[PDB]
């Protein structure tokens, strides 16, 4: 019957889906717990380098608040 | 006695030269096409489980030849 | 961490290609009153892997080529750049975040050509290079009405990221604004990828092997299963909540799989066009109504107020 | 030993994968060819076992004569078994191809087309029902699950 | 070091023209072009120019060079010739690698070399900027500006393009 | 530097591929069992030739996006449509001369 | 007006397609025209400020230029909110 059509297309499914999942948590663990921060022009890409020269530990995605005042 | 199988004049009327366009650039007859291989994707197929199930025979059924005795 | 990202987008791209072979099998089997396979594992789950096999351990008959290195340039070619297709695809993330993503894809897709061209010249035979220049030429005729079609909609977007079709799309999908472009998007990604009714490489020669045939065949499935991927971004915008980012990829993933049945829906209900006949879907019919809409669609933001923001 | 163990279980995985994606070639020369399309259409279903409808001759594993081989006709069909890459099986079915068959006498009839390919499986019948041929078929997956072609190698 | 990316690039950009100037077959000169253009794309992206790269991957090479590799298929070259089998090739292709490897030498023995005109060889990176805060792309804003600034362009590039399709079906209708 | 690994860890996969998919163990001991013009039609060539014309002119309608940014709509606007109906009047010119058709 | 009629009932039964797409090409060419919104197109690409806006030095006689840019003089955005 047709819905023996579908485990091969739950395989699929799964397969299409680790690629986006795999690179959300990927991108998270990577960066403090965040989204991976975005510089796509150079206003951007200064102040994650300004980050990083803030954070003390030559980290972007480290932020320092008002406790560094 | 015959018929003719394609032997018709369109109607050349604004509704039905627009009914043509909108099947022409709406895609309508292809679109009920899919509408027929849609249902047979619901439809129970029609295979038999060979060699656990077989196809049905008649005692006229003609195979292999066996000499008889009484 | 980022070569890890690399592999855990390869390998399930792959195993994503080599089940779809096994569901385009079985939907049209049950469209066709049939079952497909399912014997060769439960529900046919084994396929693949039997036919996998079976390829990769059938002896290479290669006849003596014209031109060793355009032999095995033709695959590496075909398979290394569909992958690549795949690294800025936002799901909801990409690997490669790229401000010109939309404009990478393009350029890409552009160079898939040659592999057809090589594999013609390697193929030490006047027709089958006959064969290949029939087909680049119809690859090439349906690249005009793609990128057309790209531009159109991305005058609503604003940009060529491809992560800002998401945000274009939050309130509605573009589908909505563009179903006459999407209408022919979608026939023209048929027509791009040889698919039916505009299978002609196939058709034509009817009227490679093993390892080789199989990543030729693996190359064509990782682009069928991409250009659906990208039609639903382009149309059917999924919502992204940054914090639950898996919600948007169970929901893509589920537009990118139905988009992808229906081209096996497609293969299943109509003849083949002729060549002239494909030819002239495009030049007289596409390419005359794209045209028209792009002027549209430069128009129509002006006009309404409407221009995206560039940022 | 593990040595040959390994060997054992790797025979098994490649006449697994062998038998269970047989892709044909279908020399449809007459009426035995009607009845493989009846085996291809959906009561028998043979794509169900992994044989799929009609693969091109250079993606083919097993070549199915169905139907009378003409003398005209015989070089072709040679040519396309020597194009086959291998492993490659032949299953003669019907009783032209087989022997000759009704037409076994005739000045322009080849008595079998076993006189110019090997054959692996005989099919009787004229023609074999589709339920006959698939039981060929079958017969032809048993014989490749037979097969210890890494056996012999490693006694070499 | 990757310090020295745009040179290294470089470098290879003038093997891929050593290999089709030395003219092979037009086929394998094809191919050496196509690497030429790849090369020379990631030349310009690592300049900041991300649209005039692509436009070469996109036109030059998708367009221009497959419209080539067409015309060779058809009224060329349909099979190769072995590369590098004639001596006048080799010979040639062995000379413009010798020349090169020299001066590749030279600028990175001494970070500079005078070959006729002096160069320098710190490598490129020095002369870059060293101020950019701005919220968009500066080459995007140039390009787009084709269409506010240059309308006098736009009339005689698209004529030309227009003039371009009616004199080749002029020529090619024999 | 992503890119450039993303980059090369795809053609080094399809380049292990196909060479795997070359040289496989086969079990045998025993021996294995030019540039003229292509009989091609000239319709072909005017098709590659009209989509590399065609191609050339979408390069110029790509900016369009960051175009209509500009405060200089009217002129964006009109040299936008000047372009696109050049576009067309090159297809309408082709047409009407016979060169879209495949017979003859 | 009925000549034209006749022939556009014609050109609509044979040749749809090329009726559509000649029919949004006027729209394209036409509308931009007679649109009410067209002019706020330009308004808000002018509004939208890509680099830093320098400040005047003040000689004293400059009554438009605001001190502050929370004062009430100089351009007003007001009219895009509510758009
Ligand atoms: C990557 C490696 C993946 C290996 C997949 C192994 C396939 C398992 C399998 O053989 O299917 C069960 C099969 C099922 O047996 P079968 O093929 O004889 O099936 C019998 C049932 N009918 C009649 C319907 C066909 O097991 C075997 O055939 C025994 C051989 C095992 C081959 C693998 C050994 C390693
Ligand atoms: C005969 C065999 C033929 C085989 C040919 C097959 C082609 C394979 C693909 C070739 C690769 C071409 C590379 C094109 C990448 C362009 C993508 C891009 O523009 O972005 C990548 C990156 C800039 O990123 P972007 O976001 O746009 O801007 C910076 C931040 N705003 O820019 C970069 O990361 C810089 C990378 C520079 C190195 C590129 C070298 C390309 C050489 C390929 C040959
Ligand atoms: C207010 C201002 C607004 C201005 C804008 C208004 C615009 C709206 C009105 C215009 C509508 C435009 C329609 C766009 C679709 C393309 C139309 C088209 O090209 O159809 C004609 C084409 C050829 O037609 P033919 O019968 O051969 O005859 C013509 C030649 N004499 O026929 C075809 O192309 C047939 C397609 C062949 C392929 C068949 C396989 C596909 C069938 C299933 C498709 C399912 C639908 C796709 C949806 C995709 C969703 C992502
Ligand atoms: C005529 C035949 C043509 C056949 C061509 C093939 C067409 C296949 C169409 C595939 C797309 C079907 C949509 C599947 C829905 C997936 C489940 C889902 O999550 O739906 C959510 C959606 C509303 O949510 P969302 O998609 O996020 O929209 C918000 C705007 N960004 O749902 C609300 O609407
Ligand atoms: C929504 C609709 C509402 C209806 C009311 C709207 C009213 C306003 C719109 C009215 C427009 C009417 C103009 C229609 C012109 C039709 C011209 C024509 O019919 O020519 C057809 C013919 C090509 O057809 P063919 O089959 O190749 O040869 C004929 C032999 N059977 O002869 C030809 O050679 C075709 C002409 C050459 C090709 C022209 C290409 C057009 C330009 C392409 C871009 C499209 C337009 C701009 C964008
Ligand atoms: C995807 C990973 C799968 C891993 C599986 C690893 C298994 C390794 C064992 C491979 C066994 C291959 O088995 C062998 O394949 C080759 C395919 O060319 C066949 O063909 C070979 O032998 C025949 C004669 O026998 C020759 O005429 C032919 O030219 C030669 O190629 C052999 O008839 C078959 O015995
Ligand atoms: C409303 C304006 C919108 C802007 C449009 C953008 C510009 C597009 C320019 C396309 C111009 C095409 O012009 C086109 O020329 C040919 C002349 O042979 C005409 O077509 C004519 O020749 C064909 C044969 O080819 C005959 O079958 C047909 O009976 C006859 O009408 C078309 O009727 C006309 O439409
Ligand atoms: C083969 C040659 C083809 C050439 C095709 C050229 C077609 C050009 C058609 C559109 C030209 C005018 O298009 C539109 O018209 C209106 C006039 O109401 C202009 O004016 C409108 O925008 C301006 C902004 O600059 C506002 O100040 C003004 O209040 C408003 O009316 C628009 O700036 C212009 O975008
Ligand atoms: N067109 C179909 N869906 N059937 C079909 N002939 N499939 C081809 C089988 C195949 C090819 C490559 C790989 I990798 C795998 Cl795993 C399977
Ligand atoms: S064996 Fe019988 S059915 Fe088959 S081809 Fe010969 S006559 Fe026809």
């Amino acid at each position: 019957m047709w819905f023996e059509v579908l485990p091969g297309i739950a395989v699929m499914g799964v397969c299409l889906f680790i690629p986006g999942m795999a690179t959300a948590r990927i991108h998270r663990f990577s960066n403090g717990g965040k989204e991976k921060r975005v510089a796509h022009y150079p206003y951007q890409w200064y102040l994650m380098e300004r980050d990083r020269r803030v954070s003390g530990v030559n980290r972007s995605y480290v932020s320092k608040g008002l406790e560094n005042i | 006695t015959y018929k003719y199988v394609n032997l018709r004049e369109p109607s050349m009327d604004m509704k039905s030269v627009t009914d043509r366009a909108a099947q022409t650039l709406l895609w309508t007859e292809l679109i009920r096409g899919l509408g027929m291989t849609l249902s047979y994707l619901f439809r129970e197929p029609a295979t038999i489980n060979y060699p656990f199930e077989k196809g049905p025979l008649s005692p006229r059924f003609r195979g292999e030849h066996a000499l008889r005795r009484y | 961490m980022f070569m890890i990202n690399i592999l855990m987008l390869i390998i399930p791209i792959l195993l994503a290609v080599a089940f779809l072979t096994l569901v385009e099998r079985k939907v049209l089997g049950y469209m066709q009153l049939r079952k497909g396979p399912n014997v060769v594992g439960p529900y046919g789950l084994l396929q693949p892997i039997a036919d996998a096999i079976k390829l990769f351990i059938k002896e290479p008959l290669r006849p003596a080529t014209s031109s060793a290195s355009m032999f095995i340039l033709a695959p590496i070619m075909a398979l290394g750049l569909a992958l690549t297709m795949w690294i800025p695809l936002p799901m909801p993330y990409p690997l490669i975040n790229m401000n010109l993503g939309v404009l990478f894809m393009l350029a890409m897709s552009s160079l898939a050509v040659y592999s057809i061209l090589w594999s013609g010249w390697a193929s030490n035979s006047k027709y089958a290079l006959i064969g290949a220049l029939r087909a680049v030429a119809q690859t090439i005729s349906y690249e005009v009405t793609l990128a057309i079609i790209l531009l159109s909609v991305l005058l609503m977007s604003g940009s060529f990221t491809l992560s800002t079709l998401i945000t274009t799309q939050e309130q509605m999908w573009l589908i909505l604004p563009a179903w006459p472009l999407a209408m022919m998007w979608f026939i023209s990604t048929l027509a791009e990828t040889n698919r039916a009714p505009f299978d002609l490489t196939e058709g034509e020669s009817e009227l490679y092997a093993a390892g080789p045939f199989a990543l030729f065949f693996m190359a064509e499935y990782a682009n069928i299963i991409m250009m659906n991927i990208f039609t639903a971004i382009l149309f059917l915008g999924t919502s992204h909540n940054p914090h639950m980012p898996e919600l948007y990829t169970i929901n893509f993933t589920i537009k990118s799989l139905l988009l992808t049945m229906s081209f096996l829906w497609i293969r299943a209900s109509y003849p083949r066009f002729r060549y002239d006949q494909l030819m002239h879907l495009l030049w007289k019919n596409f390419l005359p109504l794209t045209l028209a809409l792009c002027m549209w669609h430069v128009s129509l933001p002006i006009l309404t107020s409407g221009i995206p923001p560039q940022t | 030993s593990r040595g040959e163990y390994v060997v054992a279980k790797l025979d098994d995985l490649i006449n697994w994968a062998r038998r269970s994606s047989l892709w044909p070639m279908t020399f449809g020369l007459a009426c035995c060819a009607v009845e493989m399309m009846h085996m291809a259409a959906p009561r028998y279903d043979m794509d169900r076992f992994g044989v799929v409808f009609r693969a091109s001759p250079r993606q083919s594993d097993v070549m199915i004569v169905a139907g009378t081989l003409t003398n005209k006709m015989a070089p072709a069909l040679r040519k396309v078994y020597d194009q086959m890459p291998e492993p490659r099986y032949v299953v003669s079915m019907g009783s032209c191809a087989n022997g000759g068959g009704y037409y076994h006498y005739s000045y322009s009839v080849v008595r079998g087309c076993d006189r110019i390919v090997p054959v692996d499986i005989y099919v009787p019948g004229c023609p074999p029902t589709a339920e006959a041929l698939l039981y060929g078929i079958l017969q032809l997956q048993k014989k490749i699950k037979r097969e210890k072609r890494l056996r012999i190698w490693y006694r070499r | 070091m990757m310090l020295y990316i745009v040179f290294i690039l470089s470098v290879i950009f003038v093997m891929g023209f050593v290999g089709f100037s030395s003219k092979p077959s037009p086929i394998y000169g094809g191919l050496g072009l196509i690497v030429s253009g790849g090369v020379g794309c990631g030349i310009v992206l690592n300049f900041g120019g991300s649209f005039l790269g692509l436009m070469v991957f996109l036109i030059y090479l998708g367009g221009m060079m497959v419209v080539f590799g067409y015309t060779t298929a058809m009224a060329t070259e349909q099979y190769p010739e072995i590369w590098l089998s004639n001596k006048a090739v080799l010979g040639a292709f062995v000379t413009g690698l010798l020349m090169e490897f020299f001066m590749v030498y030279y600028v990175l023995k001494d970070k500079e070399v005078e070959v006729v005109f002096e160069f320098n060889g710190l490598g490129d990176w020095v002369i870059y900027d060293t101020g950019d805060s701005g919220f968009f792309s500066e080459e995007a804003m140039g390009i787009a500006a084709l269409y506010s600034y240059g309308t006098w362009l736009v009339i005689v590039t698209g004529w030309s393009l227009l003039i371009g399709v009616v004199v080749i079906m002029e020529i090619t209708r024999g | 530097m992503n890119l450039m690994l993303a980059l090369l860890t795809n053609f080094t996969l399809a380049t292990l591929l196909v060479i795997i998919a070359f040289w496989l163990p086969q079990l045998n001991v025993y021996s294995e069992k030019g540039s003229a013009r292509l009989p091609f039609s000239m319709k072909f060539f005017l098709v590659a030739i009209t989509f590399l014309l065609f191609d050339l002119e979408i390069a110029l309608l790509l900016p369009l996006p960051w175009a209509s940014q500009t405060a200089n709509l009217n002129t964006m606007l009109t040299m936008a449509l000047f372009l696109i109906i050049l576009l067309a009047v090159s297809l309408a010119y082709e047409w009407t001369q016979k060169g879209l058709e495949w017979t003859e | 007006a009925e000549r034209v009629a006749a022939f556009l009932k014609n050109v609509w039964a044979k040749e749809p397609v090329l009726v559509a797409s000649f029919a949004i090409a006027g729209l394209a060419v036409i509308l931009p025209t007679l649109s009410p919104y067209t002019k706020y197109s330009l308004m808000i690409n002018r509004a939208t400020p890509y680099n830093y806006p320098v400040p005047l030095r003040d000689d004293g006689n400059m009554p438009d230029v605001p001190s502050h840019p929370q004062d009430p003089q100089g351009p007003s955005l007001e009219w895009l909110k509510r758009l």
